[PDB]
């Protein structure tokens, strides 16, 4: 078995290669989570799709359990693992204890994961963060995110990849009270904040909402189109 | 008490070209010159056997195995290695024979022989081998010929030279050598390309070359050597 | 013994990995292969790199390999590296049939050995396979369809796409022609020998030097053919025909 | 473009530029290290073994310091190079040589026994991780078929027959001294074999030594028994010489 | 006489010249230490070693440089004496192996036939270090007679009638070369040893030193065991009036 | 001893089970099920030894369940049934062998209605109908008697009352209630109780 | 390129004393032993209003009787706290008692210096953890603090600050301690220098405070009991 | 250097400088001396606090009933070989019914402490000891070293400035052998003296005492416990 350490500490208290893997994720496509009163809902974005390739494969919104789901941002290689771990830990969680996976044991075996990947033998960090969305048994509403270190924390709202900085900025302005009043103006302020800094187009949009009670939606591109078309109906108005 | 590394030692560099590869078909562009015909009745294998000294006893080696009753070998590039592609060859033939009860297809072979070649670009604490292989067979009342090479690639010849004055060799070969040959005919186009490279005079000692057909495949003595080379 | 350690399983500063990106450009100096997606089929068009007066031509294909019965791949790369990992293919895909008693999915199969090829990218302190890979297939979800694969271990699904020389050109030629939703597998045939003549390098295109197979569905059975050479030089002069009438 | 390097292949057992080998290279210039020289010939009804024997001090038990070595009843064998290199090959032979019996049932063959320490030779030529060994094996006994024989392997891992072979400092002196002796086909008798292995030594080196400074090993026909032959039997031979 | 840089880090790497710089400079570490001695007589074997007291804290006795691998068996080492004492325990084990393999004591030759190639398997690889001293070996049987063996750090050995390990191994082997230990009694050679022992040693260079001195021969009853006080400092008195 | 039964129709599937949790003498449950819903189409009905039927047939559940997370669809009924078939029959000749004894119905989108039968030994047969437990050696000749392969849903729930009061009337158990439930085009569908 | 396992010509790890200057770039954290109970309290350090306040947790609860502060690397830390709190529940399960704040402080200096390349597990560690702790309980030798870091030594301590200003908050407490002080005053010192050492003021949600005294077990301040320790400024 | 980052590279000069920069760390830690008369064996250490806030750190440690050790150097490194001392006297113990003899159990670490030392990636023990033992041969100080290589010692000091300590013992070595406990251990208190700078003296704080012999089992003295043997002292002269 290959046994070098591959993550160490530097002379001034920095791991390097974890902070390589966070530049790894700042290069990875823009993703925005935010939660609401009722539903919570993910949103993608620089997907710049050739339009010769089909885009149902390279969709970046996954669903771990039933009432879990995430997004990523960086190599898209590393979360498929990632993802397909957690998917297999959700089903373990149902065979060892009789409940549904709670939406912080998701975030913190993913936490775990990557967190090992820094100090064992023989491997790499994983490139990705992760934005986790779900709820529990009881109906609250919870958003999390993950990173390469191994750290979580729960957002209200949160931004991660290209233009994360800038997104980021925009959510501090705009989480009031009055956005999140109806489940319509939530995904209007995903997308409002999405088209923000992505090269223009509802096209390039694809965003997840889930209910209480419902099962994950993926949206259509008609449904997000026509929530497009009220943001620019009060854009020169406004 | 050891344990090995776990570390390639073949790895891509910037031009996106896997060097140990390229400096593994160095050793074998050095070596000895080899040459190999298919002739439509049967498969013919030559090499220069020259021990550059009076010394050398010239019986107790070979550079010509035999693989098993159809399937011979020869080679171009350091011995050493050549030898343990040759018994891991002769146990893939056996291996084949013990499952299927048939002698094993020489393409088949050469796909088993070609993916141990591909390991050692790829596994831990080894280099690649020095050594390019020419194996001949005979399966399905049809003569095959091809060739293995340090990368783990295999080609299909009806005709190449390999080692010294390679280059030399082929286009030689692209000239002499035309379809539907015979056997004996396939001999002396296979001395005749080995000449071309020789440096020397030659002696039944000095060269060694196999043959395979429908009877199998044999060595020729340093008798039947003698004949063709008038 | 780190001494002698390439560090081929490492992050470089910003953030990306060396022995991955320098697989990338293997793959740039490999033949040229296009996948093209059509209505009632779906089809593999490649360069054959291997080209002499004196190779023999004993298998059916250079390049194109049948991995299942409704799935087809063709490769671009270092081909001993190519040859392990269409072995492997086709090791997985009889361990889904053995296990299921029905054909392995088209995407399934692409995820596999992508696994395999990421897990080579982040541990072991091995070589990542320098070869990128198109396959072709029928299942009963998705119908036909087209995926490209990296050495990076991702993957896509396309409805036109092309690796290996002059790759960029290639793929912005297919960009402007194809159809969408209007391609008919004879239109694709068409298609691949004029990207194939404008990219390839001996100007010319000949039967030797192309390689084609189609992947159609009849009578209730995916049926895959790697194409004759008396149909290839019909496809070829099919073009060279129409490339006389161009000028009044 | 020769002896070009690149990389760390001076240091581990990988390829050069030009296809070469240099850790291998240096391990035939270890067998010069040991400052000695070992000549083989081969007759019609015998094989011959011989080596200079340097004994720096009457310190030193004149007994142990050897560089012939038994093993089996028919095979014997000289070693050239690192003294501790040689006697860890010479065990490796011993058990390789018995472990045959034990699998085959008839005793090994000089050819075969050359080959297999030749393959594992050619392990420490393909894996980095340890050093091949600075030494070099010629054995010597008679196959009950093909007659006497002569064999020498390599730290390359190259193994082969000979008619005549030498090994050490004065190789490359001792082999042209004995293609001439060769060419020249004369009754290649016990006594003929014995004193052009001699000879050959002698002359090279420019001694006319001692029955101590030497070294004799032989095999026969009639008697295949691996034999050393002492003080008393070497000094009948270099008188013989001086006739 | 060195290489630099590449060359001499690992013990699987061969110089441009055929050496291997590892196992040479294990070669230095015992060249360092304080001389070991070890001569063979006509009816067994004698040790002597100086030690040199870096403390006179230290007990009279401690860093014992004589040791009993076996019940007929002794070993004198130099060099760095954690390795010493890792070849002491692998020896011991090789001996009883032996016995509980074919239920006699083992022959010495054999013993350090055995040990030596566990000492040359440290010189072959990038994983391990040559170890890094030498060592004697000594017994004494009615059967074999005596003998007297010695081993370096690349794995060699051989048979000796008079050997010498250490600083001055050339101060001594000359002295010893004065001796008929081909006819002398073991009784007699203590006292030679001894005064070799306080020839060789540098009392302008190192500080101090005390005498270690050890038996294997008939006089024992084949035993190896330490000499005894009485007969020490007979030839320590032995030693010191004869430096004149 | 428990019970099981499937009745497949031209475009559904009909299957019940005895709601009996029996320790040595007692009945130590009324309304114990005994079904598994491995998908939105698919029911799983297991029998046998009392601590290996459970863990068993969650295991396959949970894995079918992680089929449709990974790949954003569901097992069909024939790849679910050999993929039970599979996992039962490479603990066979091993040192812990599962005694279960399943029913799986399921329907498809394209080939329809199934319902599979499968031994403790892990062979499996596509039946028309099937039973197990005892109760079959009852039951299974009413149903040879009164099934055709166009059994409309009404008729099919009759054809099981039938099955069920013979089991009341000759079976030496006590088997009083039993849950069935109906696998069609819409679903998975909770009928009323069969109580006596 | 050198290893891990590393010895420096000062004579010390190389890997140890980059953990040591991990412990420079995280949060302070302030613990102090009273007579009658222990305080612990550290900063959060709120990047975003949009984090939510309580999902940090840089003090957690190891047993009943036992809190824990930790500071540096997060991620590394809460592997170490959860192989504290199997520890506290295999002595419980094997003894039926409580361990001593000494006995896990020393349970988790086991896995210090336990990290190495070769001639170990496929999954053992290949670094030091960037964490230092501070161990805060009540056990039957009163109350007690324990400090720790990366190359495993642990010490009892009267009060002890680590985090970027640890130098700053050490020297505030070295001239404001007497060991006889009240648990009123313990809390009261811990939020004085807090706020000085800081870059963000202190707010309600901003810090979190932990006590562990004789009498009741370990206790997580509520926003609500911040407010009232906050009005004696 | 570049002879001097693994320990299985030998030096030109014939040297390990990895055994050597190991022993760098036992000269850094607080000194300890320990002393042995006819009948008993008495260790003395000096416990050093980073800040007057913390406690003072161990240095004496238990591992037998006839045995106990004062450490030098790595602390991580002292408790593993401590550990180690403990499970051999266990075994010992559970097997004879007998106390493992002092010479045996310091060839153990002999043994032990070797092997590090020549295995690639390894490294050496960080830590040298003083064990003070009681068995059939009577009283003993061993002294250990990250170089497997030990002494058997009349009086001993290691760590800083134990020169100073190891003079004064130097010049009272034939005064041990015939003295009474009360002042076996003022000598040991006065060599431990001689290390500290002018302007401090020994405290009953920062003095840690362990002895062992024909009376008693070992026992360690930290605080209220070591002021008897302070009391009654000679006034530092000089
Ligand atoms: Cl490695
Ligand atoms: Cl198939
Ligand atoms: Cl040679
Ligand atoms: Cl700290
Ligand atoms: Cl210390
Ligand atoms: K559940
Ligand atoms: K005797
Ligand atoms: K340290
Ligand atoms: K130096």
């Amino acid at each position: 078995s290959y046994d070098r350490a591959i993550t160490v500490f530097s002379p001034d208290g920095h791991l390097f290669q974890v902070e390589y893997a966070q530049e790894a994720v700042k290069k990875g496509s823009t993703a925005v989570g935010v939660r609401g009163k009722d539903i919570v809902v993910l949103g993608v974005e620089k997907k710049s799709v050739a339009k010769l390739q089909d885009e149902r494969t390279v969709r970046k919104i996954c669903a771990l359990d039933d009432n879990v789901c995430m997004a990523f941002a960086g190599l898209t290689a590393d979360a498929r693992i990632v993802i397909n771990r957690a998917r297999v830990e959700c089903q373990s969680h149902r065979l060892t204890v009789e409940d549904p996976v709670t939406v912080e044991y998701i975030t913190r075996y993913i936490a775990s994961l990557k967190q090992r990947y820094t100090q064992s033998n023989g491997r790499r960090p994983f490139g990705i963060s992760a934005l986790i969305v779900g709820f529990d048994f009881d109906g609250t509403p919870r958003l999390y995110q993950t990173d390469p270190s191994g750290t979580y924390h729960a957002w209200k709202a949160n931004a991660i990849g290209r233009g994360a900085k800038s997104v980021r900025e925009f959510l501090e302005k705009n989480y009031t009270d009055d956005a999140i009043e109806t489940d319509d103006l939530t995904i209007k302020l995903v997308i409002k904040a999405l088209l923000e800094v992505v090269q223009s187009g509802g096209k390039n949009i694809e965003l997840a909402v889930m209910r209480r009670d419902q099962p994950l939606k993926i949206l259509n591109p008609e449904e997000i189109e026509k929530y497009v078309a009220e943001i620019e109906k009060e854009k020169e108005e406004n | 008490a050891k344990r090995g590394y776990s570390f390639s030692l073949t790895t891509f560099s910037p031009s996106g070209k896997l060097v140990q590869i390229e400096y593994a078909l160095a050793a074998v562009a050095g070596g000895a010159p080899s040459v190999g015909i298919k002739a439509a009745n049967g498969v013919v294998l030559a090499t220069e056997k020259k021990q550059k000294s009076i010394l050398y006893d010239e019986r107790s080696v070979h550079k010509v195995e035999p693989i098993t009753k159809h399937i011979g070998l020869v080679y171009s590039g350091m011995g050493p290695d050549y030898r343990v592609l040759v018994h891991r060859a002769r146990k893939l033939a056996q291996q084949y024979y013990l499952v299927y009860q048939e002698p094993i297809p020489t393409a088949q072979l050469v796909q088993r022989v070609a993916s141990v070649m591909q390991e050692y670009t790829q596994s831990g604490g080894v280099r690649p081998f020095g050594v390019s292989l020419l194996i001949c067979g005979w399966n399905e009342g049809r003569p095959y010929l091809f060739q293995s090479d340090p990368s783990g690639a295999y080609f299909a010849w009806k005709a190449t030279a390999m080692g010294k004055n390679y280059v030399n060799g082929k286009t030689f070969l692209e000239k002499r050598y035309n379809e539907d040959l015979e056997l004996e005919d396939a001999i002396h186009t296979a001395i005749l390309t080995l000449k071309e490279s020789f440096e020397g005079q030659m002696t039944e000692d000095n060269i060694e070359v196999g043959i395979c057909n429908e009877a199998g495949f044999r060595r020729l003595t340093p008798t039947e050597v003698r004949d063709y080379l008038a | 013994s780190r001494r002698y350690d390439s560090r081929t399983t490492i992050f470089s500063p910003e953030g990306r990995l060396y022995q991955v990106e320098y697989a990338m450009e293997a793959i740039g100096h490999a033949g040229t292969c296009l996948g093209i997606l059509a209505n009632d089929g779906v089809l593999l068009a490649a360069e054959r790199r291997n080209i002499h007066k004196l190779l023999d031509e004993v298998f059916f294909s250079e390049k194109i390999y049948k991995l299942n019965e409704d799935m087809a791949c063709s490769v671009a790369g270092i081909t001993s590296d190519a040859n392990v990992l269409t072995n492997e293919l086709r090791l997985i895909a009889q361990r889904y049939l053995l296990q299921y008693q029905e054909p392995i999915p088209c995407e399934q199969l692409v995820t596999a050995l992508c696994d395999i090829k990421q897990a080579y990218t982040q541990f072991g302190g091995k070589r990542p396979f320098g070869v990128s890979l198109l396959y072709i297939g029928w299942d009963k979800h998705y119908g036909f369809q087209l995926y490209q694969s990296d050495p990076s271990g991702n993957y896509g699904g396309w409805k036109a796409t092309c690796i290996g020389n002059n790759s960029a050109a290639a793929v912005s030629m297919l960009k402007q022609d194809y159809k969408e939703g209007e391609m008919t597998l004879k239109s694709a045939l068409a298609l691949a020998v004029k990207v194939l003549n404008k990219t390839m390098d001996v100007s010319k295109l000949s039967a030797e030097k192309v390689e084609i197979a189609t992947l159609t569905r009849e009578s209730g059975k995916t049926v895959i053919r790697v194409l004759k050479q008396k149909e290839v030089e019909q496809l070829i002069k099919k073009h060279e025909e129409e490339e006389a009438k161009a000028e009044r | 473009s020769r002896g070009s390097s690149a990389g760390f292949d001076r240091h581990i057992t990988i390829f050069s530029p030009e296809g070469r080998l240099y850790q291998v290279e240096y391990a035939f210039k270890a067998i010069n290290q040991g400052g000695l020289t070992s000549v083989a010939v081969r007759g019609k009804d015998c094989a011959v073994i011989v080596t200079q024997k340097k004994v720096p001090d009457k310190l030193l038990d004149s007994s142990t310091v050897t560089h012939l070595f038994k093993i089996t009843e028919s095979i014997g064998c000289v070693m050239t190079g690192m003294t501790a290199d040689s006697r860890s090959q010479v065990q490796r032979a011993r058990y390789e040589a018995a472990n045959w019996k034990y699998k085959y049932g008839y005793e090994i063959p000089v050819d075969m026994l050359c080959k297999r320490i030749a393959d594992i030779s050619q392990v420490y030529t393909q894996n980095a991780e340890m050093r091949p060994l600075g030494c070099c094996m010629i054995l010597i006994g008679i196959d009950e078929e093909q007659g006497p024989q002569v064999y020498k392997c390599d730290p390359a891992g190259y193994y082969c027959g000979f008619k005549a072979t030498a090994a050490g400092v004065k190789q490359t002196e001792s082999t042209s001294f004995l293609e001439k002796k060769v060419k020249k086909k004369f009754d290649w008798t016990f006594e003929q074999t014995v004193e052009t292995a001699i000879t050959c030594l002698s002359t090279v080196l420019s001694i006319d030594f001692k029955p101590s400074e030497i070294e004799v090993g032989v095999v026969t026909v009639e008697n295949p028994k691996f034999r050393i032959l002492t003080e008393a039997e070497i000094d009948a031979h270099l008188v013989a010489l001086a006739e | 006489s060195s290489i630099g840089t590449g060359y001499d880090l690992s013990a699987s790497t061969f110089s441009p010249d055929g050496r291997v710089f590892q196992v040479e400079y294990a070669m230095k570490a015992v060249e360092n230490s304080s001389t070991a001695i070890g001569i063979r007589c006509k009816d067994g074997v004698v040790f002597g070693v100086e030690k040199l007291v870096l403390s006179k804290l230290y007990e009279e006795g401690s860093n014992k440089r004589l040791f009993n691998v076996d019940r007929h068996v002794g070993m004198a080492v130099a060099g760095l004496l954690a390795d010493a004492r890792s070849l002491a325990d692998i020896a011991r084990e090789e001996a009883s192996n032996f016995r509980s393999n074919f239920g006699y004591n083992i022959p010495l030759k054999h013993l350090a036939d055995r040990v030596a190639m566990y000492v040359h398997a440290y010189t072959l690889y990038s994983a391990v270090r040559p170890f890094g001293c030498s060592f004697m070996l000594g017994s004494y049987s009615a059967n074999d007679g005596a003998q007297l063996y010695m081993i370096d750090p690349s794995g060699v050995s051989y048979g000796y009638w008079g050997c010498a390990i250490g600083k001055a191994r050339q101060a001594a082997k000359t002295e010893i070369e004065k001796l008929q230990m081909k006819e002398m009694t073991c009784r007699d050679v203590v006292k030679e040893v001894a005064k070799i022992i306080y020839i060789v040693h540098d009392e302008v260079k190192d500080k101090a030193f005390e005498l270690e001195l050890s038996w294997v021969g008939e006089l024992t009853k084949g035993r190896h065991e330490i000499v005894p006080k009485d007969i020490r400092e007979e030839a320590e008195k032995y030693a010191k009036e004869s430096l004149k | 001893m428990e019970y099981l039964i499937g009745i497949q129709g031209p475009d559904y599937v009909l299957v019940a089970s005895d709601r009996v949790a029996a320790s040595n003498i007692v009945q130590m449950k009324d309304d114990h099920d005994k079904m598994f819903k491995m998908s939105e189409k698919i029911l799983l009905l297991c029998v046998g030894e009392a601590g290996d039927t459970v863990q068993f047939a969650e295991y396959i559940q949970k894995n079918v369940q992680l089929y449709k997370m990974r790949n954003g669809y569901e097992l069909s009924p024939t790849a679910a049934a050999n993929f039970t078939r599979r996992n039962l029959a490479d603990c066979l000749r091993s040192r812990t062998p599962y005694h279960v004894n399943l029913l799986l119905a399921g329907y498809d989108e394209h080939e329809g209605p199934a319902l599979y039968y499968m031994d403790y030994l892990a062979a499996l047969a596509k039946a028309p109908f099937a039973a197990h437990g005892y109760g079959a050696f009852l039951t299974l000749s009413i149903l040879d008697r009164y099934y055709t392969p166009t059994i409309s849903r009404e008729r099919a729930v009759e054809l099981l009352r039938k099955c069920l009061e013979e089991l009341q009337k000759r079976f030496i158990l006590n088997l009083p209630t039993f849950s069935v439930r109906v696998i069609d085009k819409d679903g998975i569908h909770n009928l009323e109780n069969i109580a006596f | 390129d050198r290893g891990v396992n590393t010895f420096s010509p000062e004579g010390r790890l190389f890997q140890v004393e980059y953990a040591i200057e991990a412990i420079k770039l995280g949060s302070t954290a302030i613990g102090i032993q009273t007579s009658e109970g222990v305080c612990l309290a550290v900063e959060k350090r709120i990047t975003s209003p949009l984090m939510e306040p309580s999902s940090i947790e840089k003090i957690v609860e190891i047993d009943a009787h036992i809190g824990c502060a930790m500071s540096g690397l997060i991620a590394d830390a809460k592997t170490l706290i959860d192989k504290a709190r199997v520890e506290t529940q295999n002595h419980w399960f094997t003894y039926n008692e409580t361990m001593t704040v000494e006995s896990v402080t020393q349970a988790v200096s086991n896995l210090a210096l336990q990290f190495g390349e070769e001639d170990a597990d496929p999954g053992a560690m290949s670094r030091p953890f960037g964490v230092a702790l501070l161990f805060g309980g009540v056990d039957e030798k009163g109350p007690q603090l324990f400090h720790m870091d990366p190359s495993g030594t642990f010490v009892q301590c009267d009060a002890r600050a680590i985090g970027s200003a640890s130098e700053g908050a050490q020297s505030s407490l070295q001239e404001v301690y007497h060991k006889s002080m009240t648990l009123k005053e313990a809390i009261k010192s811990s939020l004085i220098i807090l706020k000085q050492v800081m870059e963000e003021k202190l707010n309600a949600t901003n810090i979190e405070l932990a006590t562990v005294q004789p009498g009741q077990n370990f206790h997580m301040f509520t926003k609500e009991e911040l407010e009232e320790v906050i009005k004696d400024i | 250097n570049q002879y001097d980052n693994d320990v299985t590279v030998w030096s030109p000069q014939g040297r390990i400088h990895q055994i050597e920069y190991a022993m760098e760390a036992v000269k850094q830690g607080s000194a300890t001396v320990g002393l042995k008369s006819k009948t008993h064996a008495v260790l003395v250490a000096l416990k050093r606090a980073q800040s007057e806030l913390a406690a003072h750190q161990k240095k004496i440690l238990h591992v037998d009933n006839h045995i106990g050790i004062s450490i030098a150097g790595l602390t991580a490194d002292a408790r593993l070989l401590c550990n180690f001392m403990r499970q051999e006297c266990l075994d010992s113990r559970f097997v004879f019914d007998r106390p493992l003899p002092v010479s045996r159990l310091v060839s153990l670490i002999g043994s032990k402490t070797q092997i590090p030392t020549q295995r690639y990636g390894r490294r050496p023990y960080g830590v040298g000891l003083l064990i003070a033992g009681y068995d059939d041969m009577g009283p003993h100080i061993f002294q250990t070293c990250p170089s497997a290589n030990y002494f058997d010692c009349r009086a001993m000091s290691i760590g800083a400035r134990s020169q100073s300590a190891r003079t004064y013992l130097e010049r009272h070595m034939s005064e041990f052998m015939e003295c009474n406990l009360d002042e076996l251990v003022k000598h040991g208190l006065r060599a431990l003296r001689e290390t500290l700078p002018a302007e401090q003296d020994l405290t009953t704080k920062n003095v840690s005492i362990g002895i062992v012999g024909k009376d008693l089992e070992f026992t360690i003295y930290d605080d209220d416990d070591v002021s008897p043997f302070l009391d009654g002292l000679e006034e530092r002269p000089q």
